[PDB]
This record gives structure tokens, C-alpha cells and sequence, in this order.
């Protein structure tokens, strides 16, 4: 729910928050780990975020494909 | 990695659709056409050979099967 | 509304050339009605900051949130004139 | 049941397919062009308000 | 409703709405008992019957169900259908709408699934005893009135119907499939169809075509024959049996493929044959383009009569109203056979007397000029082609060209054409060729070229009975080896005969059209005439023709302007035919080429004519293609791409115009819509194919013949006036010229603006300037039409030049061919012994009223308007005669076709 959330900076949070979690589990591993990334993708494609959305999905990306996928 | 890549794919799928839609759009024509080309293909080649077309090849339905080490 | 008028950036201009860093803090007190809402700071942008992108430097290393009373007045002068960030209250515990 | 048939098929095809061909050629309009006519709509847009 | 016993027989049918007791206990009890109740039952069953038939006023959904409810449940629980064999068989009759009761008159969706397929089996078994067929007859004609039956009686035929179509959809068929239940041939159903058909025949129409096109054959039409040629004045006139017959061809035209399509209306005509009006026969036996029919109908009339008759004078006129002349030259010479007169009967048949009678309308439509006076350079050019252009048809303006002052100011290319204009002033007239004479024996060889294709325009309408043949002046000019006087001479023998594969004219052109390794242009003539000889009629699909374009492949590719002019003609080659091209369509793509498949593309229009919904859809993924892959990897080339793309645009086109015509007449608005769709999609996307479509669409609108005249050309015409090719106002003007002076009042303005404003170039005002005289003739001198007239389903061969032309950039040389516009429509006249050259009076009117027929038959109420009018364009095309009243009476039905009318007085 707080993926969603309307306030701006609770999104930040979530997004950083779910990759954080899920670091490196395989996409057949985990089913969840292949939409998330999908998230964040469309997140910098779409002009209707705000500027802190967009920060919290370039972050988590980062976290969640972490170590060159190995960490 | 997973592609994430893609902005050439919607040219393809957009003619794919199209195509399949066409079909449901000249139906009443169709039906006239269908009853002609039927005996057309059992007497003349059904597109090339004709080989096997009893049921559909040979089999009906749904040809798939559950996976037990994916997902 | 919290904008800011033409006569009000010449004003706005000269407190910046005497005082580097200054604000303007506009009260409109027909418009507030929980002493807090239609009050706003507001402060110069200059002509350089919007041709070479060197206006958001205040949206980095602050919270990075603008809390808008007026959606429509405040995002008129927000391009034009000045950038607008959001206004804090405080007090010492004698003064609570 | 013969006459009303064969009036009904041609209006029907054709029609049928006009609607077809305008759903997919109307996406295909805006390639062409995107800074050869798209050019006039950014100025106008901006002057509107 | 209430029941109220058994005090009388009005309370008897009220005992029964709720609960019957002489259908439902007693019968059930003496069945489910003893086996000599069986004879009481055989007795009861006339009384059962009866009480049905009073019931059947009674429509409510409650007292038929549950009244009736047990007797449903007896099939196969009580009696089995099988205790005393011959006895539930005969006893099927009442047990039979109760089944009915549960599929229709009450709804659950469970039962009426279910028993449908109970129905169909049942029917069969009782069709042997051909009872069943007389309780369909009891609903059909009726006997009681309710809402209930008008429901009802479709289904029990829709069982039929069920099967039949399926046989064609799967391939097991008979009553393997359980959908059904039920023997899709055999004697016992095939005995109960006939029997159907006969009683639905005679009070309704529903089902009498279904039968026919889901057996699919020839067979099922040559049944109906017999049947309904009893029928064809006894039971109602002539007029309503034609009515029904080619209703129930002409709406089931898109779904018939073309064997199929050329094998039920041979059958149609033949009706026609055996009927006392061969009026309807002669106008089919065209249709087809079968040589074969043509001569049935003209030997019917000529042979069995020794004395000249009614009847020769009949049968020249026939074969006389195809200005393809086609018929022309087949009925030719039986004349001379018989031998009462030579004289007149050789000069009817001929084109002869069509020019005569133009002289009579002629007069009434006087003379208006309005051509250019503009002088020096291009612009004299312009003006001397478009004194032709204003002047076409017989016209007498012969002071003007004798001023050999403009003639001679012409030069080059506009030399041989303004010649070639000056043959246009004697189109379709024997007078003329003295001014050409002049010329073709002075001055440069050019002058001579332009006299040649003249004689070409002015022989179009005298060239048959052995009386000035084009063949006979031309063929001089053949032998003569320099290439210029050799081509000019072969495209106008083609012009002339148009349709007439004559001996000495086909033969001629037969060694010919074979020499394309020596490089020459203008020897798209060798091809190009020889196409247009063949339209008109089945093709041969000659072999001169397609050896020599794969040569000129091999040889050039330099030479793109020779190129794509000989791919069209392979295609205008294969018009007049479909079947045999499917073949063709192979035989070409054998070798592959990419410069190959271009061609192919064109001739796919005409193979897959009169069933196209495939070939539309294809002629569009086409379009979509180079931009398409291109697509994809976002996220001696040159002569053979642009052959690919222009080929496609043209090909959507002729598909389009060809379908529509002969499928329902409601898609033809339809088919111009999606044309805006396809045109936007390319203006966007690829800046070279715009310039295509452009030019196509003007003979988009006058081959497909659309309704709307006045608003779409107009529209379009603006935007195009900012995009280059100003030869784009041409082929609208084709269309826009229509009756003269309705639509053309719009279009003289409209062009005229664009070209009168705007100079910036004299060579963009040509284009504009010839595209404007067209359009008008004066006073409603003729139309023009692509179809043949005579039927509106109908395409034209002389009007196949105008066709070709709008494929190419402009140019001075297309100029020259632009000239050639033939097309002729002749105004009808009441003809007499003396040959009367005066209209009695006529009926017009705008639109038909009838929807029988797609066609619409005349109304007879109309507008009334006098003698000698032109039969006049749309709004005016349907046109019923006027002179019953003055106690005369139409020999040749005329519904407004081109045909000349002709009386019988008392």
C-alpha cells in the first residue's frame, strides 16, 4: 500500500524499502523480484511522478541488482 | 540480466492485432468464402501438403503441460 | 493569493543586493484561516538560474518537499520569478 | 430474405473495415513527423497558457 | 381459461387449455396398456388434431407447456417409439409441436439447447411419410392467427438449413455429427427439401436461396428452374419471376468464389432463356462475357423466322447496345447468311447508326464554346489540346482547326498531339480524316505520328460491316519501320476495335509485341494496346504478352519509365476474367525477383475479383511493411524499390473499385472511408508514397461509381492544392463530369480558383487547365461513365486508357496519350420501321424506391419530363418508360440502360 501512497516521500521510502528485502533473489526464485524491477522502469519512463519517486527507484534498482548480482 | 529493453516491439504487435481483428470485422463475408474453400483445399494442396489435418493436426484443444521446477 | 506582482519583485530585488541570502514571507490574512495556511516565503530567481538548469539546488540538501496552499497561484510564479520552498514554525519551551 | 442480404453485406464489410483501417493508421499519422510539423503545436501551446 | 367441463364444445376447448383428457390420460393409459387401443387411437388421432387447430388462437406460454407436458416425456419413457412400430410413426404428428412448445414458446436455456437436436432427427423420420412436410404447411399458410407461429415455423426450416451448411464448414458430415442428428443426403430428406420448397416458394422467400448456396452446386439452381418456369405467367407475370431470380443472385455475390459464382448465374440466365422475355436473357448472357451465351440469344431470334420480321431487326439491335463491340463482330455476317437484306441489317448491328442519332440529339445541344485563347508558349500548347477536350464526340468545328495558324505553333511532342486532339473534334465520325490527310504528307515526321493516333480516336465508331476499318488504314503505317510511325499506328487499331479480337486485327498484333531488347520507350505501345484488345471478353492470358515482359526485365531496368508501364498492362490484360488467373498469378512468381514482385501484387486484384475480402486485407499489410521492420529496430536498389512501393498503391485501389461495384450497393460508401484511413496513414509516414495515392484516388471515385458526387471530390481537392502533382485534379474531374452541369457547376469554380490564382510555373497550369474542359460537355452534350451502362454492375473497355493513366509523374510524352478518352454513352430513342429519331415521353427518378432488389427496379409512379432528353447521370439513372397510355408498348425493356428504346405501336 505505501507503494502506492499518495503522499510523495512515503513512496521514496517503500520503493528503497522493498528491493531491500528482496536483494539478489532469482526471478524463478522469487516471482516477486521480476515485477519489482518492472516498477522502477516505468517509474523514470512516466512524467507523472514527482521528482522524489523517481529517486526512491534509481536507489532500490541499485540495491537490488547489487555487487554486479552478487551481493 | 533480464531484457528491459524494447521501443520496436509496438510496431509489430500493432499489425499482429490487426490482422486477428480484421477477421471478426469481414465474418459475413467469411462464412460464403469458408464453405468454398474448404472442398478447394481437399481437392487441390491444403497450402503446400496435407498432411495431417484430421482434428486440427491431430490432436484438440489444449496441447500444454504443468512445469514442476519453474515458478 | 501568495504570488508576487511585478511592483513586488523590484521590492524583492534590492534586499537581495543588500542581504545575499533574504526572504519574503507574504501573508495573506483573508485567504488564512488556520494562521499558517496562505502564508508563504518566497525568494528571487535569477535570469541565469533558468537558462543553465542551476535553479533546483533547493530542492537538494533540504527535504526536497514544496507543501502548496495555493495550487494555482503558486505554481504560476514558480517558472517565472521566483522558487518558493516550504516555511517552518518553532518556539523555545518558556514561549510554548 | 435474398435482397436485404446482399444490400446488408456490402454496407457491412466496408463500413466494418473503414472503422478497422482508421484504428490503425490514426497511431501511425504521428511517426512520420516529429519536429517537421511538431513544431508549430509546441509554440502554440506555450503562448495558450 | 378456466375449466368448465364437458356441458358443451366451446367448454370442451376450455377444458383443455389447462389439462387435456382426450390427448393427455386416456391416450396415455390406452398406450401404456393395451394393444388394441391401438386401433382406437388411429381413430382418435383426427380428433387430437382438431384441437390443436382450435387451441393454436390461444398464445399464452403456460397452457401449451404444461398442458402438453406429459405427452413429451411419453417419446422415450412410455411408448419408446417402438411398441407397435407404424403406430407412434403416424402418431408423431401432435407429438411434434410439443416438442416445439419447449424449444420456443417457453425459454430454458437447457431444454431448448437439448431438443434441438431431438427435432431434427424426428423430422427426418416423418419426411419419408411426407407428413411432415403438411404440418409445415399448416403454420406456413396458416389457418389461426397468433404471435407464436410467426416464431415457430422458422425453426422447424432451420433444421434443415442447420445441416446442410455445415456439410461444407466440416468435412465428416452427415449424422456422425451430433449437432444435428441427422442424414445430410439420402432418399428420405432430399424428397421432403423439393416438397418444402414448393409450399415456401409460393408465400414466402426465406429459405429458398439458403438451400442452394449451402448445397454449393450448379444442381440445386437447375431444380429451381422447372419449378418456377411453370410459374412465369399462370401464377404471376413475367415481371415478379425475374424479380425473385436475380435477387437471389445479387445479394449472395460476396460469398461466392469464383467457380462458383460463374456456375449459378449460367443457370440464371437459362430461366431467363426459357421465359418469354429474352430481353432478360441478352443482358445476363454479357454478364458472364461467355462468347457462347452471346449467341444463343442472338441465333434464337435470327434462325428459326425465314422472313425478315420483327426478328432480325431485333437481334442487331441486341448485340448492337455493347460499345465494347464485343457482340459486334460475333453476330456479324450471320446476316449475310440468311440474306433478305444486307443493306440494313449489317449497318444496324454496326456503330454505324449510333453516330446518326448523335446528329439528332446534337441539334438540340447546339454549340457553347469556351476554350483558351491563350497563345505562346506552353500555354498555346495547352489550348489546342483543350479545344478537343470541350468538342469531344461528333462535333462539327472544323473552321477553327482549318486555321492552320495555332496547328502549326505547336512543337515537339505537343506537334503529334495536337494532332492527336483534332481526331477527338471527329470522335466517333466518318468525316474528319481530310484534315489529318493534310498534314501526315508534309513537314517533320512528327506531324505524321499525331495524324495516326487521330485516325485512331475518329474510327472508333466505324469500324465494323467491312465499312472503313481502322485495319485497313493502319496496317501500312505497321510495316513502315521507324518507331515512332510503327507505334502511334498500334495504339490507335486498339482504341478503334476495343473489345473486337477480330482475325485480322488480333493477328496483326500477334508476331508483334515481342522486341524489347533493343531499348526504346515508347514501345510500352506494343504491350499497351494489346491489353486493351483483350478486355472485354475471356482472356487468353496470351503468351506473346507475358514472354516479352520477363524479356525487357533481363535486357533494361535503366528505362523505370518502360518498366512500370508494362507492368500495368499485364493487368489491364487479365480484366474480362478471374478464374483462369489464379493460375497466372503462380506462373509469374515461379521467378522471383524483387523488381517480380511488383507485378504480382496487380494481378492479384483481378484474380480474386468478386470474392475479395482477402485480397483487401493483404493490400494493406503491404503498405504498412517498409515502415514496419523499420519499426522493429528503433527500440540498382533504387529502381526496383520504387516499382515495389507505386505498384501496391495502385493495386489497393483497382481491388477496391472492381468489389464494390459488383458486391451490395451499400458498400461502396464504406469502401471510399476506409480509402481516407489508408491515404492519412501514408501522408504521415512515407513522404514518397503520398505522392501516389493522390493520383489514384480520382479513379478510385469513377470506377467505383459512388453516390456522392458533390461533397467529397470538392473536399479533398483543397488539400491537394498545396501538394505538388497538380495531375491529381485530372483524375478527379473524370469522376466530377457526371449528367453535365448537376455535380459540374460546383467543379468549374472549385478548379478554376486553384489554377487561375496560382501561377508559378506554366507547367503546373497545364495539368489544371485540360483537367477543366473535360469536365463539361455542353448542354449535356454525352457522359461519361467507366461501366458499360447497360448494366451498372457493368465495367467498360474503352474508358480503360482513362484507367491506365494515373501511374506516373507528369509528362509532355503522357500528354500525348492523355488525348484518348473514349467512353460513349448514347442517348435512347424510340425507334420505328423509318427509324424515328424522336422520344414520345419518359419517367425519371432520382432513387429507387424498391429494396427487393439492390438494383431497384424502375418505380412506376416517377417524375415526368419530354422528348429527347439525355438519359441522365445519377440522380436521374433509374427511368422507367412512358407511352402505355397512348397504346404503345415497349419491345425492349429499358431501366435505364445505355440501350436505345424501341415501340411497338397498335
Amino acid at each position: 500500500p505505501l507503494t502506492k501512497d499518495p503522499v510523495d516521500f512515503v513512496r521514496q521510502a517503500a520503493m528503497i524499502a522493498l528491493s531491500m528485502i528482496l536483494i539478489q533473489q532469482t526471478e524463478k526464485l522469487n516471482p516477486q523480484v521480476a515485477d519489482i524491477n518492472k516498477n522502477f522502469l516505468s517509474v523514470i519512463t512516466n512524467k507523472h511522478q514527482e521528482g522524489l519517486a523517481k529517486f526512491g527507484a534509481c536507489v532500490a534498482q541499485g540495491i537490488m541488482n547489487a555487487g554486479g548480482r552478487n551481493v | 540480466p533480464r531484457m528491459y529493453e524494447e521501443a520496436s516491439g509496438k510496431e509489430v504487435e500493432k499489425v499482429a492485432t490487426a490482422v486477428l481483428s480484421t477477421t471478426a470485422r469481414a465474418k459475413a463475408r467469411a462464412k460464403k468464402t469458408k464453405k468454398e474453400k474448404g472442398p478447394n483445399e481437399e481437392e487441390k494442396k491444403k497450402e503446400h501438403e496435407e498432411k495431417e489435418k484430421e482434428r486440427e493436426t491431430n490432436k484438440k484443444g489444449i496441447k500444454e503441460t504443468k512445469e514442476n521446477d519453474e515458478e | 493569493g501568495c504570488w508576487l506582482s511585478s511592483v513586488d519583485v523590484n521590492t524583492q530585488k534590492s534586499f537581495e543586493q543588500l542581504n545575499s541570502r533574504a526572504v519574503a514571507v507574504v501573508v495573506d490574512p483573508i485567504q488564512s484561516v488556520k494562521g499558517k495556511v496562505v502564508i508563504d516565503a518566497f525568494r528571487l530567481i535569477d535570469t541565469g538560474a533558468l537558462i543553465n538548469n542551476l535553479e533546483p539546488r533547493q530542492t537538494t540538501s533540504n527535504t526536497g518537499l514544496l507543501n502548496k496552499a495555493n495550487i494555482q497561484a503558486l505554481i504560476h510564479g514558480l517558472n517565472r520569478h521566483y522558487y518558493s520552498l516550504n516555511i517552518d514554525y518553532h518556539k523555545t519551551a518558556k514561549e510554548t | 430474405t435474398r435482397c436485404k442480404l446482399k444490400l446488408l453485406r456490402m454496407e457491412r464489410i466496408k463500413d466494418h473495415l473503414l472503422l478497422e483501417e482508421e484504428f490503425v493508421s490514426n497511431s501511425e499519422i504521428l511517426k512520420p513527423f516529429e519536429k517537421k510539423q511538431e513544431e508549430e503545436k509546441k509554440q502554440l501551446e506555450e503562448i495558450r497558457g | 381459461m378456466v375449466d368448465e367441463s364437458d356441458k358443451k364444445q366451446q367448454t370442451i376447448d376450455e377444458q383443455s387449455q389447462i389439462s387435456p383428457e382426450k390427448q393427455t390420460p386416456n391416450k396415455k393409459d390406452k398406450k401404456k396398456e393395451e394393444e388394441e387401443q391401438l386401433s382406437e387411437e388411429d381413430a382418435k388421432l383426427k380428433t387430437d388434431l382438431e384441437l390443436l387447430v382450435e387451441r393454436l388462437k390461444e398464445d399464452d406460454s403456460s397452457l401449451y407447456e404444461a398442458s402438453l407436458n406429459a405427452l413429451k416425456e411419453s417419446i422415450k419413457n412410455s411408448t419408446s417409439s417402438m411398441t407397435a412400430v407404424p403406430k407412434p410413426l403416424k402418431f408423431l404428428r401432435p407429438t411434434y409441436p410439443d416438442l416445439c412448445s419447449i424449444y420456443d414458446k417457453w425459454t430454458d436455456p437447457n431444454l431448448k439447447s437439448s431438443l434441438a437436436d431431438v427435432l431434427s432427427i424426428l423430422a427426418m423420420t416423418y419426411s419419408e411419410n411426407g407428413k411432415h412436410d403438411s404440418l409445415r404447411y399448416r403454420l406456413l399458410s396458416d389457418v389461426s392467427d397468433f404471435e407464436g407461429w410467426g416464431h415457430e415455423y422458422i425453426r422447424h426450416l432451420a433444421l434443415e438449413i442447420g445441416e446442410v451448411y455445415n456439410d461444407q464448414v466440416e468435412k465428416d458430415a452427415e449424422d456422425e455429427t451430433s449437432s444435428d442428428g441427422s442424414k445430410s443426403d439420402g432418399s428420405a430428406a432430399t424428397s421432403g427439401f423439393e416438397f418444402s420448397k414448393e409450399d415456401t416458394l409460393r408465400l414466402c422467400l426465406d429459405i429458398v436461396p439458403y438451400f442452394l448456396k449451402h448445397n454449393g452446386e450448379e444442381d440445386a439452381v437447375d431444380l429451381l428452374l422447372e419449378i418456377e418456369s411453370i410459374d412465369k405467367l399462370p401464377q404471376f407475370v413475367d415481371e415478379n419471376t425475374f424479380q425473385r431470380v436475380c435477387q437471389y443472385m445479387v445479394a449472395c455475390v460476396p460469398l461466392l468464389p469464383p467457380p462458383e459464382d460463374v456456375a449459378f448465374l449460367k443457370t440464371a440466365y437459362s430461366i431467363y432463356l426459357s421465359q418469354n422475355e429474352l430481353t432478360d436473357a441478352i443482358a445476363l448472357a454479357v454478364r458472364l462475357g461467355e462468347e457462347d451465351m452471346i449467341r444463343s440469344v442472338f441465333d434464337a431470334t435470327s434462325d428459326p423466322v425465314m422472313h425478315k420480321q420483327l426478328a432480325y431487326i431485333l437481334a442487331a439491335q441486341k448485340t448492337s447496345f455493347e460499345y465494347e463491340g464485343v457482340q459486334d463482330i460475333i453476330g456479324n455476317g450471320k446476316l449475310s447468311e440468311h440474306f433478305l437484306y444486307l443493306a440494313k441489317e449489317l449497318n444496324l448491328t454496326g456503330p454505324k447508326v449510333p453516330e446518326d442519332i448523335y446528329k439528332s440529339h446534337l441539334d438540340n445541344s447546339k454549340s457553347v464554346f469556351s476554350s483558351a485563347g491563350l497563345d505562346s508558349a506552353q500555354q498555346n500548347l495547352a489550348s489546342s489540346f483543350v479545344n478537343g477536350f470541350l468538342n469531344l464526340g461528333y462535333c462539327n468545328d472544323k473552321l477553327i482547326v482549318d486555321n492552320d495558324n495555332w496547328v502549326y505553333k505547336t512543337k515537339g511532342d505537343g506537334m503529334t498531339s495536337a494532332v492527336a486532339s483534332i481526331g477527338s473534334i471527329y470522335q466517333w465520325n466518318l468525316d474528319g480524316l481530310q484534315q489529318l490527310d493534310k498534314y501526315l504528307y508534309v513537314d517533320e515526321p512528327e506531324v505524321k505520328a499525331g495524324a495516326l493516333l487521330g485516325i485512331g480516336i475518329s474510327a472508333s465508331g466505324v469500324h465494323d460491316g467491312e465499312v472503313e476499318p481502322a485495319l485497313l488504314l493502319l496496317q501500312d503505317y505497321v510495316t513502315n519501320p521507324d518507331t515512332k510511325i510503327s507505334s502511334a499506328a498500334i495504339l490507335g487499331l486498339g482504341i478503334a476495335f476495343a473489345g473486337s479480337k477480330n482475325d485480322e486485327v488480333l493477328g496483326l498484333l500477334l508476331p508483334i509485341a515481342a522486341s524489347t531488347d533493343l531499348p526504346i520507350e515508347t514501345a510500352a505501345m506494343a504491350s499497351l494496346a494489346l491489353a486493351h484488345v483483350f478486355v472485354g471478353t475471356c482472356n487468353g492470358d496470351i503468351t506473346t504478352s507475358i514472354m516479352d515482359n520477363f524479356l525487357e526485365r533481363t535486357a533494361i531496368e535503366l528505362k523505370t519509365d518502360w518498366v512500370r508501364f508494362l507492368a500495368l498492362a499485364l493487368g489491364i490484360l487479365y480484366m474480362g476474367q478471374g478464374e483462369q488467373v489464379d493460375d497466372v498469378l503462380e506462373t509469374i512468381s515461379a521467378i522471383e525477383h524483387p523488381m517480380t514482385s511488383a507485378i504480382e501484387v496487380l494481378v492479384g486484384s483481378c484474380a480474386y475479383t468478386g470474392t475479395g475480402d482477402v485480397l483487401l486485407i493483404q493490400d494493406l499489410l503491404h503498405r504498412l511493411t517498409p515502415k514496419n521492420v523499420k519499426g522493429e529496430e528503433d527500440a540498382e536498389i533504387k529502381s526496383e524499390e520504387k516499382k515495389g512501393k507505386s505498384s501496391d498503391k495502385d493495386a489497393t485501389t483497382d481491388g477496391k473499385n472492381d468489389d464494390e461495384e459488383e458486391e451490395k450497393e451499400a458498400g461502396i460508401v464504406d469502401e471510399l472511408a476506409y480509402a481516407v484511413l489508408g491515404i492519412a496513414l501514408i501522408a504521415l509516414g512515407e513522404d514518397i508514397g503520398k505522392e501516389m495515392s493522390l493520383r489514384h484516388f480520382g479513379h478510385l471515385m469513377h470506377y467505383g461509381n459512388e453516390h456522392i458526387r458533390r461533397m467529397v471530390p470538392l473536399a479533398m481537392g483543397i488539400v491537394s492544392v498545396s501538394d505538388p502533382q497538380m495531375k491529381v485534379f485530372d483524375t478527379l474531374t473524370r469522376f466530377s463530369h457526371d449528367a453535365d452541369l448537376e455535380v459540374s457547376m460546383n467543379s468549374i469554380f472549385a478548379m478554376g480558383l486553384c489554377g487561375a490564382g496560382t501561377n508559378n510555373a506554366r507547367l503546373a497550369q497545364l495539368l489544371r487547365q485540360l483537367a477543366s474542359y473535360y469536365s463539361r460537355e455542353q448542354d449535356a452534350l454525352f457522359i461519361t461513365r467507366l461501366a458499360q451502362g447497360l448494366l451498372h454492375l457493368g465495367k467498360g473497355t474503352m474508358t480503360m486508357d482513362v484507367f491506365n493513366d494515373a501511374h506516373v509523374l507528369n509528362k509532355v510524352t503522357l500528354a500525348s496519350i492523355l488525348t484518348t478518352a473514349v467512353g460513349l454513352v448514347s442517348p435512347s430513342f424510340m425507334l420505328k420501321h423509318h427509324q424515328l429519331f424522336y422520344m414520345l415521353n419518359a419517367g425519371i427518378r432520382p432513387k429507387f424506391i424498391l429494396a427487393l432488389n439492390d438494383e431497384g427496379e424502375p418505380i412506376k409512379v416517377n417524375v415526368r419530363v419530354g422528348q429527347a432528353v439525355e438519359t441522365v447521370g445519377q440522380a436521374g439513372r433509374p427511368k422507367k418508360i412512358t407511352g402505355w397510355i397512348t397504346q404503345s408498348t415497349p419491345v425492349l425493356l429499358n431501366h435505364g440502360e445505355r440501350a436505345e428504346l424501341e415501340t411497338d405501336e397498335y
